[PDB]
């Protein structure tokens, strides 16, 4: 310990502020110099951020405190210069002088007066000065102040110019990773009311910097994936004119703002669609940012591109809704014949190969069901383009033999034969059709509505599906003619049809299997306004389902279509609009839960949650509702979709371990289809987890719960080595596991993952993470497998087509106008970078790299080379014009 | 435990705070189910009622067996301590995976079912073979050299420290590495330094303890010690004096010189195996660089060259101010009449004049070397 | 209290554990056991008293005071090689010094009775340093080339690769000139004793000393038996 | 401004994940155990089930049967013999003589039969797995790649157009030329194209310590190959394996040549190997046995020389597409500077090469780089060369 010798600092600054009382009064001129020596030598021996331990900040307020508490409070004279010696001094070790109650007394020093232009000493410094105290300042004193008193005094006047300067004295000194400093200040200056700091800040962020709006920009997105619904409500539309004013980059405006649509405002985006159709430049961006519009996030748009100026640039619009459509068709047609795809693979039933010799014969299986199975042989490989010609023969001698709703399965495998269709799925279906059959004619007339899904051209407006539907006195005919017309129909809004389908919900007809799935279709058209379609459903409901204590096909079908009609929003209006609209029973407040969170599919107001497990979680329940507590959990499934790969860890860590092992009910039962709703993404977290639950059978509870679970589990696409743990369960599956109830089911099982070698991006998160409906078309069929009466008779309607929002599979596509290149791509594991040094390193598989068509996969982000510098969109979209550009020699 | 591999960020930034709060998503919903259990069905504790269930499923003498075959469908034949194997089921508390054939399982007391797999108390081999700590002090103590300690950072250190040079290259680094020249010219005081640097696992090996006496344990050796090499990850494999194979002749060997000669054929193979080699690096070194095979010294096998010249007068005297750093030198001696002693001094003559004059002192029980300890010393050491 | 290398009492109809069974052996008191050296001291030594003084500085002094080298700055010696003609005083004298500074005198010969205490196949020489790093304080004994390779692979280990100190070796041999040029680099080996056949004088107080378990009678003139 | 407020919540969720992934069982790290949720197939059912009803059924080897009666002579590892008896479950058919059976410890009867002894290390030297070697990569012998393909994977892949014609394809090839040429590389492109059971042999893993049991593995080996339909066996380094018979006083190098013999005993006479295709590779074929050498074991006989001057352009290319170069350099000037070089040493070129562009401050190397890299690897090591004694292969 060497002391003494060099202590100048804990003498004279022990001796000179000791005698500033004996040299304040009757000594005028060592009252301020002295306290000049003493400010510009604690400035200058504290700007330095490599000697933290000063000689002064740690040394004087051993009396200098005191000092100070009878030197600016107790003078009571204080003139215009000596307040800016004393508060520029006494205001830099104050939040080190202080201990942690410094929070309310910041202000006993500073809000005497803030000394002129206080930033002069704190230009070099970066964050010792004031910028901590001015983090606490935002951090305490403005939010008592501004929490019922934001416009308000000195507290809010000054500070809102002090919280300018300091927030650009962030992006002043080095251009570090300070910058994204400044959303603190700006984010916890006045959490609630964010746009008038956004507005000090969003001009100055104009006058900023045009390289240094990326990091911060993702920055911002990341902050408006979820938050509390007034902050996600207020930070997304600040987050929109920032590549609009201060950059041009333009280009991502309708895929990140399919985030800013819903919540905000329903025109909100249409005010920004007028910014889509406003920036006119040319060809290529203006063409890539109007692909996503049609059939890749949203649709209903084909009526607001038929301007003054349509000769190729608003005649884009049918280029847009069929020709790209027709692209999407020319990759299974040209480039899907060419890799692997044959006309007939048909070998998974082959693959289904050795059973006859593991253990002893075989020629056992002669089960009536199993054919329902083998339909799906033509059926589940025939999408992209599978046309057969004489090998439908499965569903021909199948069509004229038994099985009604078979006979509705083999002519609705049409459509699955023929997807995304306009051109020849007429003419494929007409030579079936005629068989005068009530549920031949009502199948293949359903899967013409399956042919031209996201076509919606003429093709059946009040066309085929209205002359289907006005034949009823009956079965199917009434039935399956009001499916296939909201399964097309699913992304318009046309108000036109959905009131020729309003009748079939106001006929007030007891054919309730056609009433339970009337609002499953129109509940598919809109999801906004038309309280008509709510008030058909409700009064319908009253007029049924109140009379009756029976069965799930009024609680799996007409409240959903209800959910339908009022999903996506956060603002807590539509569960006042629909909880207190059902006001009942509560087998009849079993749709408390389908609108208040059919609203809240992705968002983060956990909340929610507790409120969403905390008023149903056990209590015992002796046969009472189960059913209402296994829609409680079925509304828990969502939260869980479009967080993207961020807490879905312990998502799967206790998904085991919360019910599906020792509950009652609701795990045993029914609470696996959250991984039937979660994912199909794949990983051994959950796909290692769920056989210790399906292995095990555990036949001593409706075991047909864990076989619901069976083909569910069977749920993920993206195929994989699965193949294992279902052939084992289906080989154990010839002699246990009966065939009676189930040989549907394990070949629906293993069918399901390999449909097509390709199309398997079905799962709600395109981009990054924006939904692109994608629940209106599935959401019906996990509310629809209540495990019973459904697998045999009503559930044949849903089980084969529900879901046929299949947006494909890739993003290897060039789209020059020529198409003559074919890429230069590179494909890696999912993004890594955040901020770092410089180019941050954005992922690290760079092992992979193609040039074609080839696959998607699941956490898959593809860059590039060549100085192609793919200016076309900069972040995900699958359809990059790559225009190029070479200055750079 | 491997829960989330993002921990890039690096500031203050709101997605490291959305992210925790959404791992806070999955921990806070998902807490919220961890509480049902017990309250549902308690009917067991499952945190010891179902584990002691498996433990009174698997007897107390839990007899040791070996694999050498599997069959699929939870049974396969497994061998007895004895030799007589049997033909017993394997349970679920297996974890069907950590069984390869010959792996050391637990069985059953009565019908001998495969209970448990066990960990495996390695061999002793490879304790041997390993280095655990660093030796000695840095490249610092070397001196005079200078230019192929640049080569062997540049082939060893160099690759593992910076994996961008190579990349932005687009090229790897060379494979082998020899080194030779005069003995005791430092060609294992480099490898010490080599040893302290590197933070690769560490294997040396003598090529006189090559040889054995029984046939093929030689080659056998040889492919253990790779697989010991291979079977850990990063690591450098040290070959000193490999003449040695060569030159002598022991009676001890069984087979005579086409023994030796097998044994430098499965070595040749190992260099250059079509086989996955892995990352590890080989450093040898010898002095009668022109005694063995050519076909291990060829591009390929062994891809660095390296001599060790005589060290000239202006390093010995470098080497002498090291090795007479820390000791209380007298003022009376002048190394420079030392340094032309011997014309072809090594640095090991320095060193072994220097201790043993510094005996000379501690017979006389003084504290500093006068200059007849060296003048003696030179008598002791060079001349006898 | 379970060591391990220890033998159980242990019952036979659960396999239930019963007592611990107080010891069996060590792997090298078994092996000295077997090769049983003459064990001497400096009670028996006939006149070496210069070489007595030369083996102290190289051993004797690197245990009692290892600071003492640190005070000069050196690095302590590790090799002992002794030499001269066989019958003149390197057993008893390599078995004395350690018998004196408290060292296990481990010879090795290359044997294979001696080889079941080591190991199964013991593919190395480096597996008896298991056994020497467990009797830290050790001394490693040598007689007359697989002699001379096993010293090269002991030395290899020992020149920094090994970390553990108080073990030395010692080789005793005849005939320096015929040796390794290897086992001759001047860095390699510490000392050289040589033991000159005795004169006059070294001849008497042999006789003298081994003069001592035998009934004599009074009047004997050794130094004309000496002579 | 959330400095500290960050990191809390970080670390109390990180940590939280701890204080309920305890609770639910993943804890207790055995000395060889199943995670606690992964086992529960056997937990009440199988625990009775496939432990109380289930036998050891000891297995055992069949020395034959008789005529007339079932009346079987089994054998077993240390114990005695016995007559025993089938179950009703099994047909007398596959009850073959000299098989393994699955035995019960009672009644001591026959359950099921069992596959025969494979003997691990031969196992083990299958190679389940292929590299990535293509022979784009092998460029610079192409003819010789032609002439080695036509036989190893045309009838294999096309076994109509030897058939309909009417000949039987060649079974055996040798590799040889000097070392670093291409030919282990060569094989590694064979490995990566085919598809059969792709078994590897080097010949200095067969050197045995006790006599005769080398010969036993060759045995094994061709058991094991006669099982499958097609397979391809790759010999490395036959020398060590065997070069002749020269024995004179003393018996010395005995015992290699047994398994020698052996290995010829097994490629040719009393009905062959049939679909079963041999691949040697040597360094020196001089020192070889001409009965080893006789076609029907060694039809095609490959030499792999030297390239001329184009193909070592082609191996220029090769090695050197996929690094940072100057765009205006010649590789013709450097392969007239290389006479008798092989491909590993042009490798080492390039590979050098690039190093002398990372020694100053170079991200591309230039033609003088490549200068460089020619007199330090092709004139300065030259005193090794590896070439010249066996060129004459000796
Ligand atoms: N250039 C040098 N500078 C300082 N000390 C050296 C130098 N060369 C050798 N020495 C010393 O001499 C001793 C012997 O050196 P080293 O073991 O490297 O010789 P070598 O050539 O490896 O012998 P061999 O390879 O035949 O065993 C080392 O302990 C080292 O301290
Ligand atoms: N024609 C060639 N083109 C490119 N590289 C070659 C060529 N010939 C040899 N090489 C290089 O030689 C190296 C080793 O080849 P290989 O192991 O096949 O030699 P070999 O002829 O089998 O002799 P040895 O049996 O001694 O190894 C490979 O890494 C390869 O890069
Ligand atoms: N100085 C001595 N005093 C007494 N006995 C000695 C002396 N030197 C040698 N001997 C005798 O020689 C024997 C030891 O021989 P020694 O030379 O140590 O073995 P080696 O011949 O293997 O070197 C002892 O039994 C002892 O009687
Ligand atoms: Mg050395
Ligand atoms: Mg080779």
């Amino acid at each position: 310990m060497e002391e003494g010798g060099r202590d100048k600092a804990p003498v004279q600054p022990q001796q000179s502020p000791a005698a500033a009382p004996g040299g304040t009064d009757e000594k005028p001129s060592g009252k301020e110099r002295r306290d000049a020596g003493d400010k510009d030598k604690e400035q200058e021996l504290s700007e330095e951020d490599k000697q933290l331990q000063d000689e002064l900040e740690m040394l004087v307020e051993r009396l200098g405190e005191k000092d100070t508490s009878l030197y600016r409070p107790a003078l009571e004279e204080l003139r215009r210069q000596i307040r800016s010696s004393t508060t520029s001094m006494t205001s830099v070790p104050k939040p080190l002088k202080f201990l942690r109650p410094h929070y309310g007394k910041l202000k006993e020093i500073y809000e005497n007066m803030a000394p002129g232009e206080n930033k002069r000493f704190a230009a070099d410094i970066i964050s010792v000065l004031a910028m901590t105290m001015s983090g606490e300042r935002e951090c305490l004193k403005y939010r008592l102040v501004g929490s019922q008193e934001e416009l308000a005094s000195w507290g809010h006047e000054y500070v809102r110019h002090l919280a300018g300067e300091v927030a650009k004295e962030w992006q002043e000194l080095d251009d570090a990773e300070k910058v994204q400093r400044e959303p603190l200040l700006t984010l916890v200056k006045e959490i609630v009311p964010y746009n008038m700091a956004h507005n000090a800040e969003h001009e100055a962020c104009d006058l900023l910097m045009e390289i240094e709006q990326v990091d911060m920009l993702e920055k911002d997105i990341d902050e408006n994936a979820y938050a509390k619904v007034c902050l996600y409500l207020t930070s997304c539309v600040n987050y929109v004119p920032e590549p609009e004013n201060s950059a041009l980059l333009r280009c991502a405006l309708g895929v990140f703002r399919k985030f800013s649509r819903f919540p905000e405002a329903l025109r909100l985006a249409l005010m920004l669609n007028d910014m889509e159709l406003v920036e006119d430049i040319f060809t290529s961006c203006k063409d890539v940012v109007v692909q996503k519009q049609m059939a890749f996030m949203l649709g209903r748009h084909g009526v607001f591109l038929e301007l003054s100026e349509d000769v190729e640039e608003y005649e884009d619009l049918t280029e847009i809704m069929s020709n790209v459509q027709l692209n999407s068709n020319f990759l299974a047609l040209a480039r899907e014949l060419d890799i692997m795809e044959p006309k007939v693979p048909d070998d998974i039933y082959k693959t289904h190969l050795e059973n006859n010799r593991f253990g002893g014969s075989g020629s056992q299986v002669d089960s009536a069901r199993m054919n329902l199975a083998s339909s799906f042989v033509n059926g589940f490989v025939n999408a992209a383009f599978g046309q057969d010609k004489l090998l439908t023969d499965d569903g021909n001698k199948w069509l004229y033999k038994n099985k009604d709703h078979g006979m509705l399965s083999a002519a609705a495998s049409l459509g699955m034969i023929l997807l995304w269709d306009v051109d020849g799925g007429l003419t494929q279906i007409d030579k079936y059709l005629y068989s005068s059959e009530d549920y031949i004619k009502s199948g293949a007339l359903l899967a013409c509505g399956i042919v031209n899904s996201g076509v919606r051209n003429e093709c059946d407006p009040a066309l085929a599906l209205l002359s289907d539907y006005v034949l009823h006195n009956s079965n199917t005919m009434r039935l399956g003619s009001i499916f296939g017309l909201g399964l097309a129909y699913a992304g318009s809004n046309r108000e036109d049809v959905l009131t020729l389908l309003l009748p079939v919900m106001g006929d007030s007809k007891s054919s309730m299997e056609v009433a339970g799935v009337t609002a499953l279709a129109c509940g598919m058209i809109a999801v906004g306004s038309c309280n008509g379609d709510v008030t058909s459903t409700i009064l319908q409901t009253i007029m049924e389902k109140s009379e009756t204590e029976l069965k799930d096909t009024y609680a799996r079908w007409l409240p959903l279509g209800l959910g339908l009609n009022h999903l996506g929003k956060g603002e807590a209006i539509e569960a006042i609009l629909a909880a207190l609209e059902v006001v009942s029973e509560p087998f009849r407040s079993f749709a408390n839960t389908l609108v208040d969170v059919c609203a809240y599919a992705g968002s983060g107001n956990v909340l929610k949650v507790q409120q969403l497990l905390h008023i149903c979680s056990e209590h015992f329940d002796s046969k009472e509702k189960e059913e209402d507590k296994d829609k409680k959990e079925k509304k828990d499934k969502d939260k869980k979709e479009a967080p993207a790969d961020m807490g879905a860890h312990q998502g799967v860590a206790v998904l085991g371990i919360a019910l599906i092992a020792m509950g009652e009910e609701i795990g045993a039962e029914m609470a696996l289809r959250t991984f039937g709703h979660l994912l199909r993404y794949g990983e051994p977290t959950l796909r290692r987890a769920v056989p210790l639950a399906l292995a095990l059978i555990s036949v001593s509870n409706p075991r047909l719960n864990i076989l619901d679970t069976l083909s569910k589990f069977s749920h993920d696409a993206d195929p994989e080595v699965s193949y294992n743990s279902i052939f084992a369960m289906g080989m154990v599956g010839s002699g246990t596991n009966n065939a009676r109830l189930a040989a549907m089911l394990r070949q629906l099982a293993q069918y399901h993952a390999k449909d097509p070698n390709n199309l398997f991006m079905v799962r709600l998160a395109q981009g990054l993470t924006h939904l692109g409906k994608g629940t209106l078309t599935l959401c019906p069929y996990h509310s629809d497998r209540q495990l019973m009466s459904q697998v045999a008779v009503a559930g044949l309607l849903t089980v084969l087509v529900s879901f046929l929002d299949v947006r494909n599979i890739i993003l290897g596509k060039s789209h020059y106008v020529l198409y003559g290149l074919v890429a230069a791509m590179q494909p890696r594991m999912l993004v890594t970078f955040d901020e770092e040094l410089r180019p941050l390193p954005v992922s690290v598989r760079v092992g992979q790299a193609v040039d074609v068509v080839g696959q998607a996969g699941k956490p898959k982000t593809i860059t590039g080379f060549q100085t192609h510098t793919t200016p076309v969109l900069l972040a995900h979209g699958e359809r990059a014009e790559l225009a190029t550009e070479e200055f750079l020699p | 435990a491997s829960k989330l591999p993002l921990v890039t960020p690096h500031t203050q930034c709101r997605l490291k705070l959305l992210k925790l709060e959404r791992i806070k998503d999955y921990l806070l919903m998902e807490e919220e189910f961890i509480r049902n259990q017990e309250q549902m069905k308690p009917l067991e504790e499952k945190q010891e009622e179902e584990r002691s269930k498996v433990d009174d499923l698997r007897g107390t003498p839990m007899s040791v067996g070996t694999l050498e075959e599997i069959i699929d469908d939870n049974h396969a034949i497994v061998s007895t301590s004895v030799g007589s194997e049997h033909y017993v089921s394997i349970l679920s508390f297996v974890d069907k995976d950590l069984l390869e054939p010959g792996c050391s399982v637990l069985l059953n007391h009565k019908v001998h079912a495969v209970i448990g797999v066990l960990m495996d108390d390695t061999d002793p081999l490879v304790t041997v073979m390993k280095v655990e700590k660093a030796p000695q002090e840095t490249y610092a103590d070397i001196g005079g050299l200078d230019n192929q300690i640049q080569e062997i950072k540049e082939s060893v250190e160099l690759p593992l420290t910076h994996p961008e040079y190579y990349e932005e290259m687009g090229i790897k680094p060379p494979k082998g590495v020899i080194l030779y020249g005069p003995p005791g010219t430092g060609k294992t005081l480099l490898a010490k330094a080599v040893a302290n640097q590197t933070s690769a696992t560490f294997l040396r090996v003598v090529g006189s303890e090559l040889i054995q006496k029984y046939l093929g344990d030689g080659p056998k050796l040889v492919r253990e010690l790779f697989r010991v090499a291979e079977e850990h990850a990063p690591s450098i494999v040290f070959i000193d004096e490999i003449d040695a194979i060569g030159t002598k002749r022991y009676d001890s060997n069984s087979g005579g010189e086409r023994e030796i000669q097998r044994t430098m054929l499965e070595l040749l193979n190992q260099l250059d195996g079509f086989d996955s080699r892995g990352d590890v690096k080989v450093i040898m070194a010898t002095n009668r660089i022109e005694t063995l095979d050519p076909a291990l010294i060829r591009p390929g096998r062994i891809d660095r060259k390296i001599e060790f010249p005589l060290p000239d007068e202006k390093t010995k005297k470098r080497i002498f101010q090291i090795h007479t750093s820390r000791m209380t030198l007298a003022d009376d001696v002048t190394l420079d009449d030392l340094i032309m002693a011997k014309d072809d001094l090594s640095g090991a003559d320095i060193k072994a004049i220097c201790t043993e004059a510094g005996l000379m002192a501690l017979r006389e029980r003084r504290m500093k070397v006068t200059n007849e300890d060296f003048k003696k010393s030179k008598e002791n050491v060079l001349y006898k | 209290d379970v060591t391990p290398n220890c033998r159980v009492a242990l019952r036979n109809d659960s396999y239930t554990l019963h007592k611990i069974l107080p010891n069996k052996v060590d792997p090298l008191v078994s092996l000295m056991m077997v090769e049983k050296v003459p064990d001497s001291t400096y009670e028996m030594i006939g006149g070496l008293d210069k070489q007595i003084k030369e083996i102290k500085e190289v051993i004797e002094l690197p245990v009692k005071h290892p600071e003492l080298f640190e005070a000069l700055g050196i690095a302590q010696p590790k090799g002992v090689l002794l030499y001269g003609p066989p019958g003149t005083g390197k057993t008893l004298l390599a078995r004395a010094v350690a018998h004196h500074t408290d060292c296990t005198f481990i010879r090795v010969s290359g044997s294979e009775l001696v080889q079941k205490f080591i190991g199964e196949g013991a593919r190395m020489v480096r597996e008896l340093f298991v056994m020497a790093r467990e009797h830290a304080p050790s001394i490693i004994f040598m007689d007359e080339s697989e002699v001379q390779r096993t010293m090269l692979e002991l030395l290899n280990q020992l020149d920094g690769f090994e970390a553990t100190k108080n073990i030395k070796v010692i080789m005793a041999t005849n005939r320096i000139d015929i040796l390794d040029s290897a086992l001759l680099r001047p860095g390699r080996i510490d000392r050289k004793i040589e033991f000159p056949p005795p004169n006059e004088e070294a001849r008497l107080d042999i006789l003298k000393i081994h003069s001592r378990k035998m009934n004599l009678t009074r009047g004997i003139n050794l130094r004309k038996i000496a002579e | 401004t959330y400095s500290r407020q960050i990191k809390q919540v970080e670390d109390d969720i990180q940590q939280l994940l701890k204080k309920i992934n305890e609770l639910t069982g993943i804890k207790e790290s055995d000395t060889g155990l199943a995670p606690p949720a992964l086992w529960d197939l056997a937990a009440d059912k199988q625990t009775l089930q496939s432990e109380q009803p289930l036998q050891v059924a000891r297995c055992t080897k069949i020395i034959n049967a008789d005529s007339e009666d079932p009346k079987y002579i089994i054998n077993v590892k240390q114990f005695a013999k016995f007559v025993v008896d089938l179950s009703d479950q099994v047909a007398p058919t596959d009850i073959e003589e000299g098989m393994r059976v699955g035995v019960d410890r009672n009644k001591y009867q026959i359950h099921i039969p069992l596959p025969p002894k494979i003997d691990p290390t031969v196992t083990m030297m299958q190679v389940e797995e292929k590299p990535d070697v293509t022979y784009s990569d092998v460029g610079g012998c192409k003819e010789q790649i032609e002439k080695l393909r036509e036989v190893v994977e045309t009838p294999l892949l096309h076994p109509e157009r030897f058939v309909n014609l009417g000949i039987e394809p060649p079974k055996g090839v040798l590799l040889f030329g000097p070392p670093g040429t291409g030919k282990t590389l060569c094989a590694r492109a064979v490995a990566n194209r085919t598809d059969a059971c792709f078994i590897r042999v080097i010949g200095s893993e067969l050197v045995q310590k006790y006599v005769g049991e080398g010969a036993r593995m060759v045995r094994e080996l061709f058991e094991m190959a006669r099982t499958k339909k097609a397979c391809l066996i790759f010999f490395d380094e036959i020398d060590a394996i065997g070069g002749a018979r020269f024995d004179d006083g003393a018996g010395g190098d005995n015992e290699v040549q047994r398994t020698m013999l052996e290995l010829i005993n097994q490629l040719d006479g009393f009905d062959p190997r049939g679909n079963i295709k041999v691949l040697m590779a040597t360094n020196r074929p001089d020192t070889l046995d001409p009965a080893l050498m006789r076609p029907g074991r060694l039809d095609r006989k490959i030499e792999f020389s030297l390239p001329d001057l184009e193909g070592r352009t082609h191996i220029f290319k090769i090695h050197a597409r996929s690094m940072s170069v100057e765009r205006d350099i010649r590789f013709e000037l450097l392969a007239r500077l290389c006479p008798n070089s092989t491909g590993a040493e042009i490798r080492s070129v390039c590979t050098e090469a690039g190093m002398f562009a990372i020694r100053a401050r170079r991200k591309i190397a230039t033609e003088k780089d490549f200068l460089e890299a020619v007199n330090k690897v092709i004139k300065s090591y030259a005193k090794f060369s590896a070439t010249p004694r066996y060129m004459t292969y000796n």
